[PDB]
C-alpha cells in the first residue's frame, strides 16, 4: 500500500544522497611508507574509496 | 485466508471487467488504478493488507494475479480493489523451458486475433489456379505460384507492424512457404496444398521505471 | 518517553518507512533528551529521522 | 540461367473507386523490350554544402509498361481505378506493390499502356541467401 | 514531497507504447521513445524551479 | 547518417479548452519539404543609437506544418484546443513545447495545416556533448 | 482510393432576401484545381507577452470557388442572396454551412465565381471511427 | 589568388548575459553562397534641400549568415547571448566586432542562422599598403 | 602496361542509417563501358568582370555506375543507406570516399544502378613519384 502515488509499483523510488553518476575515470597509483599500526597488507596494490578509511 | 469479501464476487467483477467493458481492442492490459479498478466492490479500510510485500512478490513471480485496495486507513470506510498484474498462470514451456511468451493475458487475445486475421487474409487463394512445375503463367490466365504468394504474405505481414506485431527480427527467416510436392516423398504429394511457417512478436509497452533520487545542497 | 531504547525502536521504524525495499511511507519523529551537556551529547546517533529536543 | 535479365510474370488487380468492382490477378505481357523500373526507397536527399543533405519523405514508385487486356476498359489502366501489381524476374526477385495510384496518364492507342504508379511502400523479395535483414 | 510529485508525473508513461531499436514511429500510433521521454522529464524539472527546486 | 537535416518524429497532444477532453500523443507527418522553425529566446532587442539596445519580454514561438489526423476535428488544430508538441531531428535535437496557444489561424483545405504556436518557454535537448550548462 | 484528396460533391441552396424565393440544392462543379478552404473555430487568439493570448469571438468562414449555374442569376452568387452549402470529400468528410452571408463580392466574368461565406458555426462530420466527442 | 572574393574564416565567441558563462572562439562555416555585409560608418546623412544634409549618430552593423554549431544552444545565436565576431576574407581583410547585440531575430529551422548584430564600432584591417591613416 | 585506361576494382560498404546494420566491402563490377567520374575540389569559382571570381564552398562528388549485388536490397543503393566507396584504376590511382550520401536517385531496372555520391572530401592516391606534396 504505502502511499497512493507509489502503491501500484510502476515507479520504484530510491532516495540516497550518497550516490554518484560518474563512471570510472582512469587510475592513479600512490606509493609510500606505512607504520606498524596499519592494517593493510604490505606490498599489495589495493583500491582506496574515500579519505576516511585512512589511518586504520 | 483473512479476505473480508465473498470470493466469487471479486472473480465475477474481474472477469466482467476483463471480458467486454474493456477488451474490444485486444492489446490493452487490465491493470493499474484506472483500467483495473473494480468499482462495483466495496470493503472496509484496514491497516493490514492481507499479503505482505514479499508474499505479493512471490505470488506475482509464480503466476498468480494479486490485487489490493485503492486507499488505506484505519477508520474502516469503504474502498474498492484493483488488479496489480494481469497475468496468466503460464510458466515453463511445452518443452519444459522457462520463458515469458504467454505471461501476459493480452498475449492470448493477440494470438487469437492474429490467427483469425491471417485466416481471413488467406481466403483469396481458395480456388485460384496454381502452377508448380512450369511457373510461367500464360497471358490472360488468373493464377499465381509459390513465390508470388510468399511476396503477398510478406507484404501483409509488413503492413501490420504497429497494429499486431513488433518489428521482425529477420523477415527473411520468420516467414517461409513450401508446397506439398516439396515435402512428401515422391508420388505421395497432393496438388494445391501448401505449408506456411510464421514467427512474430507482440508489441511492447511501458512496464516499470526505476528512479534514483539524489538530494544535494546549494554550494560554491 | 525518555528511554533511549524505545527511541531507537521508533528510529528503526522510521528507517523502515523510508527504505527502498518496498513502497515508502515517509514521516518524521520527535523526541527529547534531558541531562547535562556531557550526557545529552551521548544520544547523537546520527538519526536523520529524529528531532532531538535538548533540555537541561 | 543464373544470369538472365528480363521479366517473367506480371499480375495486376483492379478495384474501381466509384463502384468497388474487382477483377482478379490477370496475367499480363509486355509490348516491347523496355523493362519496368523501380524506386523502393521512400526518401530523398539534397546536396546542400560540405557533405550535408536534407532528407524528405517523397514516395516509392514503379513504371509498368504492359499490353492492355481486351477484357478491361482502357480507363482502368489510366487514373480511374486502383492497381495492385507484382513483377517476377528470371533471377528470382519479386516486387510487390499494393494500393497504387496512377499519376498523370498519357494518351494510348488502345494496345500498349505505360503506367506510372506511386505507393507508400514496395516489397522486394531477393533470391535465397541475402545479407540484409 | 518531490518523490510523490515526480511519481505522479511519470504515471503517464504507464501502458504507453515504447519504441526501441528502430525509433521511427509510424504515423497515427500513440507512443514515444527514450529521447522524447527525457525531453518531457527535463521540461517538467525546469518548470518546477521556484517551487520544489533551486536552479540546476 | 551524421549530417542529415530533417524531421524524424512529431508528437502532438490535444486538450479541449471548453470541456477538457484529452487525446494522447499521436504521431504526425509533414505535407511537403518545409521544416518547422523555432525561436527559443523569450526576450527581444531593439536598436537604439550608438550600439545600445532595448530589452523586452516577448514570447517563444514555433511554426509547425503537419498533415491533419483524420480522427481529430479540424477545429482542434485551430484556436479551439490547447496543444503540447515535441519534434525530433535526425541528428538528435528534441524541441519540447507544452501548454501552447495557436494564434491567428488561416483557412485550411482540410488536409494540410500550419499552426503558429506560442509558449512561455521551449526546451532544447542537444545531442550528447554540449558545451553549455 | 483511400488517400485521394479532392472534392466529390457540392450542393448549394439559394434563398432570395428581398422576396423569399428559394431554389433547391443544385449540384455544382469547380472551374480549376483550387479546393475550398475552411476555418471552423469561431474564436481568435492574439499574442500577448510571456505566452499569454487574448480570446475574441470572430466568425466561421468558407471559401468556395465554383462554376456558375446558367439558370441562377449572377447577382445571386454575390451578396444578393442567402446560401446553404455542403461540401463532400473523397475521404468521407462533409462540411455543412447554413445561413451564410457572402461578404465583399468580387467581379466575375460570368462563368467562374468565388464566394467568401461566413456563418455562426460550421459542422464537420468525420469518417467513421473518430476520437473527439 | 589575388582577385578571389569570399570568406576564409569566421570566429565567434559567446558570453551569456544572465549567468556569465563564456565559450571560446569557435570556427564556423556558411550555409549557402550569401556573403556577410557590413556598414562601418557610424553617422547617417539625411538629404535636405540645396545640397545640405543632416548628420545623426546611428550605429555600425553586421549581418552574419552561419551554420549553427551543434554544441551551443540555439537560443544563444538569438538575443540571449553577447557576440564577439571576426571575419577574414581571402584578400586579407579582417572585420573585428566586439560586444555585439543581436536584434529582432527571426525563426530558424535549427541549422542555418542569420544574425543581425549592431556594435558601437567595427574595426577594419586592410591588406598591407593602405592609403588611409 | 602504363597507358591502359579503365577501372580495376570497386569496393563498397553499406551502413543502414535506421538500424545500423553493416555489410563488408563487397567487390562490384560495371554494367557498360562508361567510367566513374570525380570532382575532388571542394570550392567553386563564379566569373565576375575583369578576371575576378567569387569563391564559395561546395561538395566533392562521384558518379558511380555499378551492377547491383543480388544479396543487397535495391533500396540500399538508393538513398536509404550510407556508402563508403573505393575505385582503383589500371595505372595505379586510387580514389577513396567515406561517409557519402546518395542524392536524387532515378528509377532502376533492378540490375544496373547509377549513383551520385557527395562527401566532404575525396582522397586521391597517385602512382609512386608525385610532384605535389
Amino acid at each position: 500500500m504505502a502511499q497512493d502515488a507509489l502503491s501500484d509499483g510502476f515507479v520504484r523510488l530510491c532516495i540516497d544522497p550518497s550516490l554518484n553518476f560518474f563512471g570510472e575515470g582512469c587510475k592513479i597509483l600512490v606509493e609510500g611508507q606505512i607504520t606498524d599500526d596499519a592494517t593493510a597488507a604490505e606490498n599489495v596494490v589495493t583500491c582506496v574509496n574515500s579519505e576516511l578509511d585512512l589511518v586504520e | 485466508t483473512t479476505y473480508p469479501v465473498l470470493p466469487y464476487l471479486t472473480n465475477a467483477a474481474y472477469g466482467a471487467l476483463s471480458a467486454c467493458s474493456t477488451c474490444e481492442n485486444p492489446e490493452l492490459n487490465v491493470q493499474g488504478q484506472t483500467y483495473g479498478l473494480l468499482s462495483c466492490i466495496n470493503m472496509p479500510e484496514s491497516c493490514t493488507p492481507g499479503w505482505e510485500f514479499t508474499e505479493v512478490t512471490q505470488l506475482q513471480n509464480n503466476g498468480f494475479v494479486v490485487s489490493g485496495p485503492a486507499t488505506t486507513s484505519g477508520q474502516g470506510n469503504f474502498t474498492s480493489p484493483y488488479i496489480y498484474n494481469d497475468v496468466t498462470n503460464y510458466l515453463r514451456d511445452e518443452k519444459n523451458r522457462p520463458n515469458a511468451t504467454f505471461r501476459d493475458a493480452s498475449s492470448r487475445r493477440l494470438a487469437a486475433a492474429t490467427g483469425v486475421a491471417l485466416a481471413t487474409f488467406l481466403q483469396q487463394f481458395n480456388g485460384l489456379a496454381v502452377f508448380t512445375k512450369n511457373t510461367n503463367i500464360k497471358t490472360g490466365i488468373i493464377g499465381t505460384n509459390l513465390r508470388l504468394m510468399l511476396g503477398k504474405i510478406r507484404k501483409w505481414a509488413s503492413d501490420n507492424v504497429g497494429v499486431l506485431f513488433s518489428e521482425f527480427d529477420n523477415i527473411n527467416e520468420d516467414i517461409q512457404l513450401v508446397s506439398d510436392f516439396d515435402v512428401q516423398p515422391k508420388c505421395v504429394g497432393q496438388p494445391g496444398v501448401f505449408h506456411l511457417n510464421m514467427r512474430y512478436r507482440p508489441p511492447v509497452r511501458g512496464a516499470r521505471i526505476n528512479v534514483n533520487l539524489v538530494p544535494a545542497l546549494f554550494d560554491n | 518517553s525518555d528511554d533511549t531504547d524505545w527511541q531507537e525502536n521508533l528510529r528503526d521504524w522510521i528507517r523502515s518507512a523510508w527504505d527502498c525495499s518496498k513502497p515508502q511511507c515517509f514521516g518524521h519523529g520527535y523526541v527529547f533528551n534531558k541531562g547535562t551537556l556531557g550526557q545529552v551529547l551521548a544520544d547523537g546517533d546520527n538519526s536523520a529521522e529524529l528531532s532531538r529536543l535538548a533540555l537541561p | 540461367c543464373n544470369k538472365q535479365n528480363g521479366v517473367k510474370n506480371i499480375l495486376i488487380t483492379f478495384t474501381h473507386c466509384d463502384t468497388g468492382e474487382v477483377i482478379g490477378p490477370i496475367s499480363h505481357e509486355q509490348p516491347d523490350d523496355t523493362l519496368p523500373t523501380y524506386k523502393t526507397c521512400a526518401w530523398t536527399n539534397t546536396a546542400l554544402t560540405n557533405g550535408a543533405v536534407m532528407r524528405s519523405a517523397s514516395n516509392a514508385t514503379m513504371t509498368l509498361p504492359v499490353v492492355r487486356d481486351p477484357r478491361v476498359p482502357l480507363a482502368w489502366y489510366q487514373g480511374c481505378a486502383q492497381i495492385d501489381a507484382q513483377v517476377e524476374k528470371f533471377d528470382g526477385t519479386v516486387m510487390t506493390l499494393t494500393e497504387g495510384a496512377v499519376t498523370e496518364p498519357e494518351e494510348s492507342d488502345g494496345r500498349a499502356v505505360t503506367m506510372t504508379i506511386i505507393a507508400a511502400e514496395i516489397d522486394e523479395l531477393l533470391p535465397p541467401g541475402s545479407l540484409a535483414a
